[PDB]
């Protein structure tokens, strides 16, 4: 919703309260999932070309008890936009290989889990400077691309770690060294085609043996493609990666493959239903392991929209894995789930 | 003293009712939360409607008004202007034309405007317009005859700026000259200036609503569009000049005797069909039953055909003065019903989807008009000699 | 019976007349793919317009017109109220008061409106427009003279909400008072009322581009505004109660004569100038080679000078029946060309950018309508005794 819009300067305060429950006979993930997020997207006019911008966005779990609470920030960054030039911002972001995995990750519920979240370039992570120019000076309509860096994020401070310490470090599975992407996508009328790269200098922490895929880069690979138009929507992602996929708690996988398609349907009624299939597949894991199945579900769902700010959905993950020694170890979710939710959004 | 409208809209208000309709609709299921900077892309939901209507006939109670105030009513109020109020039950409609047809549930001492010849008009003629703009009440507003056509819609600057199409077109004699309609479908609502449909226009759709159920005007079953729409290009076609057929409909004539999406007619009894608009209004000439050969194009390919009772004009739960969509079949060949529904409420008796019923629980049922004459007079007991094509079972 | 404007409109209708113009301009280059959230910052493009007209010669087949109408028009058609068709050829424009002026070739039977004396209007008048709103034909709508200006803009509440500003203002007599006109320049359609060309001034302008091919309006060759704009604060204006000048027009008297952006105009001829608006509408009441000195301010400057035809009514294709930018120059003093273009298939004939024509292909052609009298008997050989200053030469 846009609260203030006056000399110049807007300020968008947005956000959801999803009330949400979870059926799976995993009781990890089993119960109520109710959740809310805010945000704020503010813009000033600086001159009749230049823009400056912030953005903010902040998920508070509806679904613990009193004497807690878990929440965090998703992003929080400022930047400078130049009109038929480009743009740069700095601060927690998506990495530039989500401009192109981001085309499949339109399920209900699930999806867009073949990476996660501070997973180096891939999706949300902290310390992203990133430069994107659209439309190519404006010569080339619909034509984007971008580059971006990540500082490092290392060891915690105060911990007694005698090097690779930063002043906001954290765990291995959520640490990476300096790292460097890009990514260009060109969408005609309905059509859209991408790719990126990423590769960041992993860290000793990350690198010893307690933890499986030791690399000194990690490396990702992505193609896509999108059609969105007359009420379907379809897309597909192939991402090829090197010492950059999470196996579980296990560590990373040295080589993985990872594919995401998606099909939706939107009726004039209000209804949407989506159909979907993602897989992770991993290639010579190290410790026996050699080639397994990280990821592999079909997920059926839809979503029903009262309108723009009300909507419904049921979402439902047939999840292919098998329960074996190696899901086991990792702590990989075998069991199917059944999301039903019900979103109020601003 | 001076001039004023005051003297003849006395004698012309009494026949002009208000009314409110309360109906549902199937709406989608939103989806929560709402993001406002997110540009996206069933239950029944109740609403509420209000219009105008013309009191045409005293002693049936016959009042006609605009299509889409009464369109999917399950309750429709009318309101004299003494301040009377009675209940009102559909007896016809048409799309087409925003023309319906109601009739007040036990009318008692009631007034029916005059109507006028619409052949007489004449475009410096003296207007004035009857409705309710916003709800607020009856607004009267004054004007003239500004097009003829020449379908003969007849335009005139007596409208309302923003307001939604009011119902009552008279003359400065108080006869009733056409009834206002709104040219923005699904919305009401008008464009700059006013359109009614021509009083003897009025008449003889609201006859046919009464004498046969609804009106007889026969569709060609094809549905499509301009050489323009994306399907013209993203399919591109050759020689562009017609109508694009983007679907021939189920069980028509069209799909019957022959015909695919992709031709385009070029012409309709020998002439020249330049765009679907022509055609449309070109089979709406047409009552049913009537035969008319046109020439298609895929390499040139043409034909000739006969075309049967439209289903945009049809009728659902007031045939039975009960409670529960057929419509007419031909000539007077009985009541042919077509897609029945979900509820089920008059499957459930044993209709299926191409059942007709030319048994009036007993006689002849050329058609809903009679049908609905029996279902009116004789509420006891009822057997629906219908049969289906083949099966004549005999369902209560 | 009842009263009606019909009769009158009857004798009124045979004069006005639709009018389809065809034509291009030059937009820019869309650029690729197109992001719907991202608010950014040649090639000929034909475009379609249409309006309304009015038959004020019937002999010659002269039909008065907005400019915002036939302005780039390369194809006019015109079609009278009883269907018959016609071409039009541009015979003359003035975009300041909106009125065009063209002549249909080739006429044959046609009636012309008697024209009123517009110095005798009066508010509580009558008045009836005529005009065709949204393409779908000629519709008139009635009311009266809502305020005479005192330019003599009329002002009258016989619109139309939403539509495009029509053409025809007549009174009850069938008599033209006005013609209707767009002040929503380079768009068409209106502010709430209607803004018309008085009569007298119509019959005005419209005979000067008979009689010498343009209207004899001299201008000052300045370009500004108000005191307001960015740039008379983003360059700080003292003393800010006048005309802004943003920049003196080249080749101008303002030029010539010695002014250069900045100052502010105070008064012109002894009267004080308080907005570009009372400027250019004063400047607008004084025909060419009139004399105006006027004060200016820098820290006190002043100045008198001599004015000449302005830039923005000129000619284009239609001065030689043939096909292919002039006006006039000062008095009698022939006809200067003037901006060519890049096509150049008038400069491709040996004209420049300043070649005065006073041969008449033999003949004196102290203005276009002189001219283009000779270019339009004698079709056969042509040879434009131009003389650009001082080259005289003789192409064909």
């Amino acid at each position: 919703a846009e609260v203030y819009n006056k000399d110049g300067n807007k300020l968008d305060l947005y956000g959801k309260v999803d009330g949400l429950h979870y059926f799976s006979d995993n009781k990890d993930v089993d119960g109520d999932q109710t959740y809310m997020r805010l945000g704020f997207k503010g813009e000033t006019q600086v001159t009749d070309q230049l823009t400056g911008y912030g953005q903010w966005e902040y998920q508070i779990q509806g679904n613990s008890a009193e004497n807690e609470n878990n929440s965090w920030t998703r992003v929080a960054f400022a930047g400078l936009k130049f009109q038929d030039v480009g743009s740069f911002d700095y601060g927690r972001n998506y990495g530039v290989v989500y401009d192109v995995t981001s085309w499949t990750d339109v399920l209900p519920e699930f999806g867009g889990d073949t990476y996660g979240s501070d997973n180096f370039m891939q999706q949300r992570g902290n310390g992203f400077a990133t430069y994107r120019n659209t439309d190519f000076f404006g010569l080339v309509d619909g034509l984007n691309f971008a580059v971006q860096y990540q500082g490092k994020n290392g060891n915690p401070s105060g911990e007694g770690f005698t090097s690779g310490v930063t002043n906001n470090g954290r765990d291995a599975l959520r640490q990476n060294g300096d790292g460097v992407g890009g990514s260009i996508t060109y969408d005609y009328e309905g059509f859209g085609i991408g790719g990126a790269i990423s590769s960041s200098k992993r860290t000793d922490a990350q690198n010893t043996a307690a933890y499986i895929g030791n690399g000194d880069r990690a490396e990702t690979y992505t193609g896509g493609l999108k059609y969105d138009a007359n009420n379907i929507y379809l897309a597909a992602q192939y991402t090829q990666t090197y010492n950059a996929t999470r196996v579980g708690s296990l560590g990373w996988a040295n080589k993985a493959q990872n594919f995401e398609a998606v099909a939706q349907y939107q009726f004039d009624f209000g209804l949407r239903p989506s159909l979907a299939y993602l897989q992770s597949k991993g290639k010579n894991l190290g410790r026996g392991y050699d080639d397994e199945d990280i990821l592999k579900y079909v997920d059926v769902g839809a979503t029903y929209y009262f309108n723009k700010n009300m909507s419904t959905y049921v979402d439902y993950k047939i999840n292919l894995l098998d329960d074996n020694q190696f899901t086991r170890d990792a702590g990989i979710n075998t069991d199917n789930i059944v999301a039903l939710g019900l979103v109020y959004q601003f | 003293q001076m001039p004023s409208l005051a003297p003849m809209l006395e004698k012309v208000m009494p026949s002009v009712v208000s009314i409110n309709v309360e109906g549902s609709t199937t709406v989608n299921t939103p989806r929560m939360p709402r993001n406002f900077q997110q540009f996206f892309g069933g239950q029944q939901q109740k609403f509420m409607a209000l219009g105008s209507g013309v009191i045409i006939d005293a002693d049936k109670g016959y009042v006609v008004t605009n299509n889409h105030v009464v369109d999917n009513a399950t309750v429709i109020k009318v309101q004299l202007s003494d301040g009377r109020k009675f209940d009102a039950k559909m007896v016809g409609k048409d799309p087409r034309s925003d023309i319906a047809l109601i009739q007040i549930q036990n009318p008692k001492n009631l007034t029916a405007i005059k109507m006028a010849d619409s052949d007489a008009l004449r475009v410096g003629d003296y207007t004035v317009a009857i409705g309710n703009p916003f709800g607020l009440g009856e607004t009267v507003t004054s004007g003239i005859v500004s097009a003829l056509g020449r379908e003969n819609f007849i335009q005139t600057d007596a409208a309302i700026n923003r307001g939604n199409s009011g119902g009552a077109l008279v003359n400065l004699n108080g006869e009733l000259i056409g009834i206002n309609t709104a040219i923005l479908a699904p919305d009401g609502g008008n464009i700059g200036i006013g359109f009614a449909i021509p009083s003897n226009m009025v008449k003889n759709l609201t006859s046919q609503m009464v004498e046969y159920g609804q009106v007889k005007r026969g569709e060609l079953g094809i549905m499509g569009t301009e050489l323009n729409s994306e399907l013209a290009k993203a399919m591109k076609v050759d020689a562009q000049r017609g109508a694009f057929v983007s679907q021939v409909l189920p069980n028509s004539s069209a799909a019957k005797a022959g015909i695919k999406a992709g031709d385009v007619i070029t012409s309709l009894n020998g002439k020249p069909i330049s765009s679907f608009a022509a055609l449309r209004a070109q089979v709406g000439t047409m009552p049913v039953g009537s035969k008319l050969t046109l020439g298609l194009l895929r390499d040139g390919k043409q034909v000739n055909v006969n075309l049967e009772l439209q289903q945009s004009s049809q009728n659902q739960v007031d045939s039975s003065s009960i409670f529960n969509e057929m419509s007419n079949k031909g000539k007077d060949q009985g009541v042919v019903v077509n897609n029945v529904k979900t509820g089920t409420p008059a499957a459930q008796i044993g209709l299926k989807k191409g059942d007709v019923i030319i048994g009036a629980n007993q006689q002849a049922v050329k058609n809903i008009a009679e049908l609905r004459k029996v279902l009116d007079s004789k509420p006891s007991v009822l057997a629906l000699n219908i049969q289906r094509g083949d099966s004549t079972i005999y369902l209560l």
